[PDB]
């Protein structure tokens, strides 16, 4: 199923994923289709903290959904 | 739990989780 990324940079970045994916296969897969590594990555949800071992599921992630993925670095 | 009966028209749909209950509606 497809979710949208619709990023800070004005960027429409699309996903084809299924519910029971993780949020860090969602964060690889950005890895591999934009370079974009997966720590670096965050993906918010329905003003929720959204953990990498939690699966889309658990947030409420449906086809056609709009997450929004900011850099989010390490340490500051 | 429980079951979200969908009150629409027709749509008898009872899911007692929120994310099952809207991906059905």
């Amino acid at each position: 199923m497809q979710i949208f990324v619709k990023t800070l940079t004005g960027k429409t970045i699309t996903l084809e994923v299924e519910p029971s994916d993780t949020i860090e296969n969602v964060k690889a897969k950005i890895q591999d289709k934009e370079g974009i590594p997966p720590d670096q990555q965050r993906l918010i949800f329905a003003g929720k903290q959204l953990e990498d071992g939690r699966t889309l599921s658990d947030y409420n992630i449906q086809k056609e959904s709009t997450l929004h993925l900011v850099l989010r670095l390490r340490g500051c | 739990n429980i079951a979200y009966n969908c009150c629409w028209d027709q749509c008898q749909a009872c899911f007692n989780s929120s994310p099952d209950l809207a991906d059905h509606i």
